[PDB]
RNA sequence: AGGAUUGAAAGGGAAUAAGAUUAAUAGUUCUUAAUCAAGAGAAAUGGUAACAUAUCAUGAACUUUAAAAUGGAGUGUGAAAAUCUACGGAAGAGUUCUCUUUUCUUCUUAACAAAAGUAAAUUCCACUGAAAUGAAUCAAUCAGAGAAGUGGAAUUUAUUGGCUUUGUAAGAAAUUCAAUGAAUUGUGGUAUUUUUGCAGUCUUCAUAAAAAUUAAAGGGAAUCUUUUGCUCGUACUAAUAACCGCAACAGGUCUCCAAGAAGCAAAAUCUUUAGUUAAAUAGAAUAACGCAGGUAAGGGAAGUCGGCAACAUAGCUCUGUAAGUUAGCAAGAAAGAGUAGCUCUGGUGAUUAUCGAAUCAGAACUUUAAAGGUUAGGGG
């Protein structure tokens, strides 16, 4: 697994044509946006909340999208 | 304490069986395989270790990045600095005493 | 730091006001019992001398024992720095 | 062992296949006298030597 | 171009981990997350330098160098784990008519990668040029073929880059609670052991493997996505019942992991996790003669081939120690004294008033007067 730093590498891994799965995850503290692309499993850990929904309204719709929370599925 | 068991089939203290105990989820503790300490490169001249060039196994070599895997420089990855300047000053040297000694001395 | 202590379901075991009496009587705030003039007395709300949580349940215990009611009703906590009383 | 060759492995299966006794109905057949199998053999009895 | 076959399930070697699952298999299955190999879609900069740059930035024949690939001892030390412990807690359990703010349990994290913060040791580079000689270690050892100082570079430290931290990752797992759903999962130590590295020192009429395979150099010839990964082993015992001794034989058979007390000690003795209470039958009575373990008045080898057997000495500290001698030893010679419990006192540091280590010495008081439960030289 690897992680992205800033911004502005998620939107553009987002708007990359490599995306296969998004799973995001709320913790007591931040939001994890886990990417799973076709090798690795890019994590963002977010603490902005405006910030995070920014980031919901750039996965494209098509793709699936797992909202994991204090219950696992 | 937590007593552990080798994992794999070999059962003898060997250099290529070392074995790390670390820890794990539960209090439970696990058995990595440890990899065996290796040497880096010689000058060809002198026998000191080169810098700038990592001690791993001559294999893994090949997967580090092209810069990684030597120094740049004249003979580097070889031969040492202090090797090199030798080696200069050797060709350069001798070769104007033999336009003086001979060659229309 | 305030301790409570439910009763809802065996107040009738045990009424609050033998329980009040007790604790003033037992903490040893500096190793003498009954010297708990900080101690606002089923709550304990104290802030001026050091507790614990644990040592609530430690007395409590030890109070169930002394009436012979111990085999009958269990000390839980309740998650919200407080005990319950359950059978 | 744990550890086997091929050919090995399949002489060790042979010699379980063949440690069987006489079936039932082999018993009941018109002047049968193959009642029990002599070259039976248990491991702790006798090692095969193979 | 150079020499054929075989020879290691302990030598060399491309690449996988955590959790869960079965009546039984699991670095092999499942979930999640990775890695490796083979394929498919006139030719670069920076730094004074040591040297550095998500593939970058061409590099054939031929040749060389290095790695794979190298004894042992002993000392110091970095890091991890276990044990112990300091502060702060949360949950559960045990004791409780005598006390005990109490005693115990849980508080965890992989492969592979990232680079907030921050280490120890060694070797090099630049400036300068040391004598009134300095620098340093437990020990050493080093310097005008250049010390110390200041500023840098590199390598090693069980994967990336050593440790904390981060992704994986809390959604797992552990401890509780309710009847599937809820809670918590700090920070340290100038302590011991183990493991793993590093640094120098000592020692040899001992110098302590090779190849497959990989990289680099000298030379200048030429102009991210995706597929596949075949064959064979894999159950179980590994021994006071699965192996070899005719057997469920007190014999024999190579290894890995390793808690507390006490102690110099992996010793004897007792206990926790795990295992077991059965391992060629028992019950009653309590004769002789036995096998194993003991004691004994007074005398003390008078027994006997012979002190055979047993008794006796036994740790640590201090004082003291002969003849003889290859001058190294004898020597723990021989011989004598001290040692318990409790209440105290002082010495040995770190950091800059707070904190920390077991070690040594000394003093009053008390008693059943103290190594002796176990372990543990008889001497001349």
């Amino acid at each position: 697994p690897k992680q992205v730093q800033e911004f502005k590498q998620i939107l553009k891994l987002l708007k990359s044509g490599s995306i296969r799965a998004v799973r995001v995850k709320t913790n007591g503290e931040n939001t994890k946006f886990k990417v799973r692309c076709a090798k690795y499993l890019y994590t963002y850990i977010c603490a902005d909340k405006a910030k995070a929904e920014e980031l919901k309204k750039a996965i494209p719709k098509d793709i699936h999208v797992v909202e994991i929370a204090k219950k696992a599925p | 304490a937590v007593r552990v068991t080798y994992v794999r089939k070999h059962s003898y203290n060997t250099k290529s069986n070392g074995i790390r105990i670390v820890k794990t989820a539960g209090g439970n503790m696990t058995v990595q395989h440890r990899q065996k300490i290796s040497n880096g490169v010689r000058c060809g001249d002198c026998g000191c270790v080169l810098a700038g060039i990592r001690h791993i196994r001559p294999h893994q070599y090949g997967w580090l990045g092209k810069s990684k895997r030597t120094v740049t420089r004249a003979y580097g990855g070889v031969k040492c600095h202090k090797c090199v300047q030798k080696k200069i000053l050797r060709a350069f040297l001798i070769n104007e005493h033999n336009l003086i000694k001979l060659a229309a001395a | 730091f305030s301790c409570t202590i439910d009763l809802t379901n065996c107040t009738d075991f045990i009424e609050p006001k033998k329980l009040v009496t007790f604790f003033r009587q037992t903490i040893k705030v500096q190793g003498r019992a009954g010297n708990t003039k900080g101690i606002e007395v089923v709550t304990i709300t104290t802030s001026s001398a050091k507790l614990c949580k644990r040592y609530m349940k430690y007395l409590m215990k030890k109070y169930l024992k002394k009436n012979n009611l111990r085999e009958w009703l269990r000390v839980i906590s309740d998650k919200k720095d407080g005990f319950e009383l359950k059978f | 062992t744990g550890h086997k060759g091929f050919s090995y492995k399949l002489k060790l299966g042979k010699k379980i296949h063949q440690n069987r006794g006489v079936p039932q109905w082999f018993r009941m057949k018109t002047g049968n006298t193959i009642n029990y199998n002599f070259k039976r053999r248990h491991w702790n009895r006798r090692k095969m030597g193979m």
